[PDB]
C-alpha cells in the first residue's frame, strides 16, 4: 500500500506536468486568432466609413 | 481472491485504467 | 454606442441576459449587474445591506468556481468549496417568480410576496433551515412557505 | 508632344497634353529622373515617378521616351550591380548594352513547354534529398524572420559555377548592410563574373520596389531564349505586396480583405507565368525560380502566402522553433512537397534513399509522443544530423549521394550521436585517398555503382 | 458607322460611338492598326461590351493585353456576340477564349456552324428532372454523397488540398468508359498541368472524344471569365443536337467572380462588403442556370471553387450552395494527418442520400457513420486538453473507432502511384457500403491504428496488419 501511495502521487504529478503544456499553446493561437478578428473588424470599419464619406 | 486497488479521485492520468483492465484480464481468462 | 450613451441617464437599470432566458429560471434579471441609487443605509436600512451584500458576493463568488468545475471536475474541489455551489444554486433558483399576466405560458395564478418576506426569506436560506429541500422545488415559487408545500407535492 | 505637370501629390503626378501616349510608356521629367504611364483620362495622364520626386514642381515639363517598358539586356551587364531603371550602382562607367526586352512580354504558352526530368544542383543537403527541384519548376521559399532564408540563396547560387547557369540576384525592400555584406561574399568568392545583382533598397520609393522583379525576369529570360540555362532569385515577395498595396491606396482603389486590392492573383501571375522549358521552337533552354515570402506571425492561412502558393509549384516553410533548437536551415519534414517525380533525382536516389522522407516525418511526429518503437526512435536522431550542414560548405553532389547511401542502409549505428558529424568530415578524407574511381563512374553513368563493390567501400574507412 | 477609344485604364476601355450604332451588351468590338511612325507598336485587339454610359459611349472589358492603345484609333463592331466553333470539327482540337486554334495542327474554316455565346436559360416547360446514380468507385464518396446523372457536383477546398488530383482521378475513371461526349475547361490552373493533360490525352487515344478550351493564370482579367462559357456552349451543342450524354469539368470556375471583382473597381460601381462587384449572385445565377439536363438529353458537370482562405463564410464560396446537388468539402486540417483524400465526413452530403433511391442497408450505415462521428468530434475540446483517459469505459469504448473510420476513408488513387509503391485501386459502390459494416460490429476493429490507412478493400486490412506482424 506504501508503495502504491507513493506511485499514485507519482502518477499524479506526471498528470498535472502533460496537462499544463498545451494551455499555453492554445492561449497563443487565440490571442493570435484575437489581433486578427480586431485588425478585421477595424479594416471593415474604417472601409465602410471612407465609403460613406466618399459617397458623401 | 484478488485486491485492486486505485486511485481516490480524478486527474490521475492513466493510472486508475491499467491496473483495473489487466486485473479483469487475468482473472476472467482463467 | 446606444446602450452606452442610453446608461447615463437612467437611476436604477436591471439587465437581462439571455443564458438566464435559456436556463428556464424567469424573470431573466441578473443580479450582478443591476444597480440602484437605493443601496444605502439611510433609505433601505441595516437589515437589508447586510443580507443583499452578502447574497450579492456569494452570486459573484460562485460565478468563477463553476467555470473551474467544467473542466477540474467535481470533487477535485474542496468540500468548503462546493458548498459555495451548494448554496448558491439554490439562491439563484428561489430568485425565480411565478407571475400573475404569465397565467396563459404558465397556466398557473401565481402568489403574492411583501418585501418584508424577501428579506426574510434570503435570511432564512443564508441560515441553512433549507439544506435538504432539492433545488428543483424552488424553480417558479413566490413566498418561501411555498416552497415546503412543493416538497410535500413531491 | 509638349505638355505641363498640374499635381505632383505623394509621387503620383498629373500631367496635361500628352495627346500620342501610350499605355506602359516611359516618360521622362525636365529634373532627370524617370516615370511612366498607367491611366489616361479624358483631358489628363496619370504618371508614376521611378525616383526621388522632391524635385519636380507644377508646370514642369514632361516628355514622351517613345517605346514600352524596355529594360536592356546582354553580356555587359554581367559583372556589375544595377539599378532596375538600367543605371550602374558602383560606377564603374556606363553600361555597352545595345539589345533590350520589354519586360511586359506575353510569356510562351501552349506547344512551347515539356516536362521536367533534370536536377537543379543546389548542394544544400536536406534539400535535395527530401524536397527536389528541376529546371523550369517554381519553388516558393516562405516562412518567417530571423531565421536564414538568404544563405539558401546564396550556397544555392555559389553551388552554380559547375553547371554553367547565368544567374540573377533580386534585393527588394532591403537594408543595404546585408546587400554589401552578400556582394562581397560573392566578389570574394567571385560569383559577381557570371551573376548580376539588381537591388532596391527601402530609402527607395515604392515603385523602384514594385519594379524590380520584372526587370530581374527580363533580364534573365534573354539567355533562355538563346538556349542558355538561367536561375533567377527574389528576396522578398511581401515587401512588393506591401509596396503595391501603398501605390493602390495612393491612387483611391476600394481596399479588399486586409486591404490589400484584387490585382494580387493578377500582378504576380504576369511575373511569375514567364518561367517556362521552351520547346524546340526556341532552344531547351530552362529557367527556375526561388521567390521569398515573409510571414508576419508564421501562419500559413493569410491572404499573401496562400496567393503566392496558388500559382508556385511547391513551398518549403521555414519555422522559428527549429531555429532555436540547434538545427540550420530550419527545413521542416512535415508540410513541405514538391510535385516533381523521384525520377529528376540521379537514378541511384531514387533507387536507395527515397524513403528518407518517410523515414524523418515519421520520427518527427513520433517523437511528440515519445521494441520497435525504441529501434525506430534511434535512427532519427542520426537521420536529422546527418542532414546538418555549416555556412559555405556545398557538398559536392556524389559524396552527398554517398553519405545519404551510407545513412540510409544504417552504416552509422554504432556512431555515437554527438560525433556523427565529426565522422561526416573524416569520411570525405578518406574516399579521396581511397575511391577515387566512384566519383567519376557517379559522374559518367548517373546511376549507382557496383553494389559489392561500395558496400566492401565502407568497411575499410570503419 | 465605326467607333473611337478615348479612355483606357488598364483591363477597361471607354470606347465612344456615334448616335443610332450603340452596340448591345456582350456585343463585339474590333480594333486593328499598322504602325504609321517607328514609335507606335502593332497590335490586334477585341474587347467586349458591359456597360452604356451616356453621351455616345459604352464602356467594354479587353481581351487580350491593352498595352500600346494610342487615343484616338479606330473600332470596329462586329454586331454579334463572341462566335466560337461547334459541333463535330472541335473533336480532339485546343482553342483560346476566343475560339481560335492554339494547337497549331491547322486551320478550321467557316463552313463549320458557330453559335453565340449568350443565350436565355431554358424555359419550365423544357426541364426535367430525374435521380440515379453517377458512380467513381471511390469508398468516402460513394457512400456518405453518391452523385447523380445531369446534376451539379461541387469541389471546395483550400489553396492545395488535391482538387486537381480528384478531377483527373475521376477523369481517369469515368470519362473514359462512360461513352459520352468529354469537354475540358482549363479555367484558370497552372498552364504546366494544361499542356501536360494534353499529352495524356493524345498519347492514350482518348483525344478522340473530347473537346478542350484553356484560359490559364497568365492572360489578363477579361479572359478568365469567358472560358467557362466557351466551355459550356460547346457541351450544350452536344445535348441538344446530337442527343449525346456531355461530362464537362471545370477546375478554378471561382476565378470567374474574382476576375469580376478585378474589374468592377474599374466600371464604376459602389463596392461591396469586401469589395465584390454588387453583382456576384445573379452573375453566378445567369453562368450555372444554363447547366441543366432536359428531356433531350443530360449534361453533369463537375467542378471545383477555389475558396479564398481556411473561411467558409467568404460570400462568394458561401453562395454556391444555391447551386450544387452534392457537396465535398476539404480542408487543410484533415490533410495534414496523412490521409487522403481529405474529404470531411460531417459537412459532404447529397441530395441523392434517401431511403428509396440506395435501400435501407444503404441508409442505415450512412446515418450511423455521421452519428458516430459526431460525438468524437463534440469530445474534441476535453480529450485535447486533458486526455483520452478521462472520459468513462462507455465513452473510451466509443473513442476507440472513430479515427479508425476515419482512417478507413483513405485509398490510393491512380496518379498516387508516382508517389505511392502501389498503384489505384478500386472499391464498388456494392463493397464500400458492405465495408462499414465489419468495422461497425467489431469485426475487424481491433487491428492497430495505422492498418487502415491507404487501402482498398477491407480484405487488404487483414493482409498488411499480417504484413506488420
Ligand atoms: N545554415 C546556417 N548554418 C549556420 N549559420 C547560419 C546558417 N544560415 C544562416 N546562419 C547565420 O544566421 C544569420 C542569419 O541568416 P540570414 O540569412 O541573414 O537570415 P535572414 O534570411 O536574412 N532573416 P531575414 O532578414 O528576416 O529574412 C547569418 O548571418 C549567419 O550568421
Ligand atoms: N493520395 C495522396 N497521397 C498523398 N498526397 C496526396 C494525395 N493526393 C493528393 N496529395 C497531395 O495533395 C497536393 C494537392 O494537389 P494539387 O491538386 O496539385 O493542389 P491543388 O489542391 O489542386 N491546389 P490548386 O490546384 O492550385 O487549386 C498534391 O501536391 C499532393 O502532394
Ligand atoms: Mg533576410
Ligand atoms: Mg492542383
Amino acid at each position: 500500500l506504501l508503495d502504491a501511495k507513493a506511485s499514485e502521487h507519482a502518477a499524479r504529478m506526471t498528470a498535472m506536468k502533460n496537462a499544463t503544456d498545451n494551455a499555453n499553446e492554445l492561449i497563443r493561437t487565440l490571442t493570435l486568432s484575437y489581433n486578427r478578428a480586431r485588425q478585421a473588424a477595424i479594416t471593415q470599419e474604417i472601409t465602410e466609413i471612407v465609403a460613406g464619406a466618399n459617397a458623401l | 481472491g484478488y485486491l485492486v486497488i486505485t486511485s481516490d479521485r480524478g486527474l490521475a492520468g492513466a493510472y486508475n485504467s491499467n491496473v483495473l483492465r489487466l486485473v479483469y484480464q487475468t482473472i476472467q481468462k482463467r | 454606442p446606444a446602450p452606452a450613451t442610453t446608461f447615463s441617464h437612467l437611476d436604477a437599470t436591471t439587465n437581462l441576459e439571455r443564458k438566464l432566458a435559456e436556463m428556464g429560471i424567469y424573470p431573466a434579471v441578473d443580479p450582478l449587474a443591476s444597480t440602484s441609487r437605493a443601496l444605502a443605509p439611510e433609505i433601505v436600512g441595516e437589515e437589508h445591506y447586510q443580507v443583499a451584500r452578502k447574497v450579492q458576493q456569494t452570486l459573484q463568488r460562485y460565478k468563477e468556481l463553476q467555470d473551474i468545475i467544467a473542466i477540474l471536475g467535481m470533487d477535485e474541489l474542496s468540500d468548503e468549496d462546493k458548498l459555495v455551489v451548494h448554496r448558491a444554486r439554490r439562491i439563484q433558483f428561489f430568485l425565480s417568480q411565478n407571475f400573475h399576466v404569465a397565467e396563459q405560458f404558465t397556466g398557473q395564478p401565481g402568489s403574492y410576496v411583501p418585501v418584508k418576506e424577501t428579506v426574510r426569506g434570503f435570511k432564512e436560506i443564508l441560515e441553512g433551515k433549507y439544506d435538504h429541500l432539492p433545488e428543483d422545488a424552488f424553480r417558479l415559487v413566490g413566498r418561501i412557505e411555498e416552497v415546503v408545500e412543493k416538497a410535500k407535492a413531491m | 508632344d509638349v505638355g505641363t505637370v498640374i499635381q505632383v501629390g505623394d509621387g503620383i503626378a498629373r500631367a496635361h497634353g500628352l495627346d500620342n501616349v501610350m499605355s506602359g510608356e516611359l516618360v521622362e521629367f525636365a529634373n532627370g529622373v524617370m516615370g511612366m504611364a498607367l491611366n489616361l483620362e479624358e483631358n489628363n495622364v496619370g504618371i508614376v515617378i521611378l525616383g526621388p520626386y522632391t524635385g519636380i514642381k507644377e508646370g514642369d515639363e514632361v516628355r514622351r521616351t517613345g517605346r514600352i517598358m524596355e529594360v536592356p539586356v546582354g553580356e555587359a551587364l554581367i559583372g556589375r550591380v544595377v539599378n532596375p531603371l538600367g543605371q550602374p550602382v558602383d560606377g564603374l562607367g556606363p553600361v555597352e548594352t545595345t539589345e533590350t526586352r520589354p519586360i511586359e512580354s506575353r510569356a510562351p504558352g501552349v506547344m512551347d513547354r515539356r516536362s521536367v526530368h533534370e536536377p537543379l544542383q543546389t548542394g544544400i543537403k536536406a534539400i535535395d534529398a527530401l524536397v527536389p527541384i528541376g529546371r523550369g519548376q517554381r519553388e516558393l521559399i516562405i516562412g518567417d524572420r530571423q531565421t536564414g532564408k538568404t544563405s539558401v540563396a546564396i550556397d544555392t547560387i555559389i553551388n552554380q559555377k559547375d553547371q554553367n547557369m547565368i544567374s540573377i540576384y533580386v534585393a527588394i525592400g532591403q537594408k543595404e548592410s546585408t546587400v554589401r555584406t552578400v556582394v562581397e561574399t560573392l566578389r570574394k568568392h567571385g560569383a559577381l563574373d557570371y551573376t548580376i545583382v539588381v537591388t532596391a533598397s527601402a530609402s527607395q520609393p515604392a515603385p523602384l520596389l514594385f519594379l524590380a522583379p520584372y526587370a530581374g525576369v527580363a533580364m534573365g529570360e534573354y539567355f533562355m531564349y538563346k538556349g542558355k540555362h538561367v536561375l533567377v532569385v527574389y528576396d522578398d515577395l511581401s515587401k512588393q505586396a506591401a509596396a503595391y498595396r501603398e501605390l493602390s491606396l495612393l491612387l483611391r482603389r476600394p481596399p479588399g480583405r486586409e486591404a490589400y486590392p484584387g490585382d494580387i492573383f493578377y500582378l504576380h501571375s504576369r511575373l511569375l507565368e514567364r518561367a517556362a522549358k521552351l520547346s524546340d521552337a526556341k532552344g531547351g533552354g530552362s529557367l527556375t525560380a526561388l521567390p521569398f515570402v515573409e510571414t508576419q506571425a508564421g501562419d500559413i492561412s493569410a491572404y499573401i502566402p496562400t496567393n503566392v502558393i496558388s500559382i508556385t509549384d511547391g513551398q518549403i516553410f521555414l519555422q522559428s522553433d527549429l531555429f532555436f533548437s540547434g538545427v540550420r536551415p530550419a527545413i521542416n519534414a512535415g508540410l513541405s512537397v514538391s510535385r516533381v517525380g523521384g525520377a529528376a533525382q540521379i537514378k541511384a536516389m531514387k533507387k536507395v534513399a527515397g524513403t528518407l522522407r518517410l523515414d524523418l516525418a515519421a520520427y518527427r511526429e513520433l517523437e511528440a509522443f515519445a521494441k520497435a518503437t525504441q529501434a525506430k526512435l534511434a535512427r532519427g536522431a542520426r537521420t536529422v544530423e546527418v542532414l546538418k550542414q555549416d555556412l559555405h560548405q556545398p557538398i559536392p553532389v556524389e559524396k552527398q549521394v554517398l553519405i545519404i547511401y551510407a545513412l540510409t542502409r544504417g552504416f552509422l549505428d554504432d556512431i555515437p550521436v554527438e560525433d556523427v558529424r565529426r565522422f561526416e568530415k573524416e569520411f570525405y578524407l578518406f574516399l579521396d585517398q581511397n575511391g577515387q574511381h566512384l566519383l567519376e563512374h557517379i559522374r559518367t553513368t548517373k546511376d549507382l555503382p557496383n553494389e559489392d563493390d561500395l558496400n566492401k567501400a565502407i568497411e575499410a574507412f570503419k | 458607322t465605326r467607333g473611337r477609344v478615348i479612355q483606357v485604364m488598364g483591363p477597361v476601355v471607354d470606347v465612344k460611338f456615334e448616335n443610332g450604332h450603340l452596340p448591345a451588351i456582350y456585343n463585339a468590338l474590333k480594333i486593328q492598326h499598322k504602325a504609321r511612325n517607328e514609335n507606335e507598336v502593332d497590335i490586334d485587339l477585341t474587347l467586349e461590351v458591359a456597360l452604356h454610359l451616356g453621351d455616345d459611349t459604352v464602356r467594354t472589358i479587353a481581351m487580350a493585353s491593352t498595352d500600346g492603345l494610342i487615343r484616338g484609333m479606330e473600332v470596329i463592331d462586329t454586331g454579334a456576340p463572341i462566335s466560337v466553333p461547334v459541333g463535330e470539327v472541335t473533336l480532339g482540337r485546343v482553342f483560346n477564349v476566343l475560339g481560335e486554334p492554339i494547337d497549331l495542327e491547322g486551320d478550321i474554316p467557316a463552313d463549320a456552324r458557330r453559335d453565340p455565346i449568350h443565350r436565355p436559360a431554358p424555359k419550365f416547360e423544357e426541364l426535367a428532372t430525374e435521380v440515379e446514380i453517377l458512380e467513381t468507385g471511390i469508398k468516402v464518396v460513394d457512400l456518405l454523397a453518391p452523385y447523380i446523372k445531369g446534376g451539379k457536383i461541387g469541389l471546395f477546398g483550400g489553396a492545395g488540398v488535391g482538387k486537381t488530383v480528384l478531377i483527373q482521378e475521376l477523369i481517369h475513371n469515368i470519362a473514359q468508359e462512360h461513352g459520352g461526349i468529354s469537354v475540358f475547361a482549363g479555367v484558370g490552373d497552372r498552364t504546366r498541368e494544361g499542356n501536360d493533360l494534353y499529352h495524356e490525352m493524345k498519347d492514350s487515344g482518348v483525344i478522340s472524344k473530347t473537346a478542350m478550351v484553356f484560359g490559364q493564370m497568365n492572360e489578363p482579367p477579361g479572359a478568365r471569365m469567358r472560358v467557362a462559357l466557351t466551355g459550356l456552349t460547346m457541351a450544350e451543342y452536344f445535348r441538344d443536337e446530337q442527343g449525346q450524354d456531355v461530362l464537362l469539368f471545370i477546375d478554378n470556375i471561382f476565378r470567374f467572380t474574382q476576375a469580376g471583382s478585378e474589374v468592377s473597381a474599374l466600371l464604376g460601381r459602389m463596392p461591396s462588403a469586401v469589395g465584390y462587384q454588387p453583382t456576384l449572385a445573379t452573375e453566378m445565377g445567369q453562368l450555372q442556370e444554363r447547366i441543366t439536363s432536359t428531356a433531350k438529353g443530360s449534361i453533369t458537370s463537375i467542378q471545383a471553387i477555389y475558396v479564398p482562405a481556411d473561411d467558409y463564410t467568404d460570400p462568394a464560396p458561401a453562395t454556391t450552395f444555391s447551386h450544387l446537388d452534392a457537396t465535398t468539402n476539404l480542408e487543410r486540417k484533415l490533410a495534414e494527418m496523412g490521409i487522403y483524400p481529405a474529404v470531411d465526413p460531417l459537412a459532404s452530403t447529397s441530395r441523392a442520400l434517401a431511403p428509396e433511391i440506395v435501400g435501407e442497408e444503404h441508409y442505415q450505415v450512412a446515418r450511423k457513420v455521421q452519428q458516430t462521428l459526431q460525438r468524437y468530434k463534440e469530445l474534441q475540446d476535453i480529450i485535447a486538453i486533458l486526455g483520452m483517459d478521462e472520459l468513462s469505459d462507455e465513452d473510451k469504448l466509443v473513442v476507440h473507432r472513430a479515427r479508425r473510420i476515419q482512417f478507413f476513408l483513405s485509398q490510393n488513387f491512380h496518379v498516387a502511384e508516382q508517389f505511392t509503391g502501389q498503384p489505384g485501386s478500386y472499391v464498388p459502390v456494392k463493397e464500400t457500403v458492405r465495408g462499414f459494416k465489419e468495422i461497425l460490429e467489431g469485426k475487424y476493429d481491433h487491428l492497430p491504428e495505422d492498418a487502415f490507412r491507404l487501402v482498398g478493400r477491407i480484405e487488404e486490412v487483414v493482409e498488411k496488419a499480417k504484413a506488420m506482424g
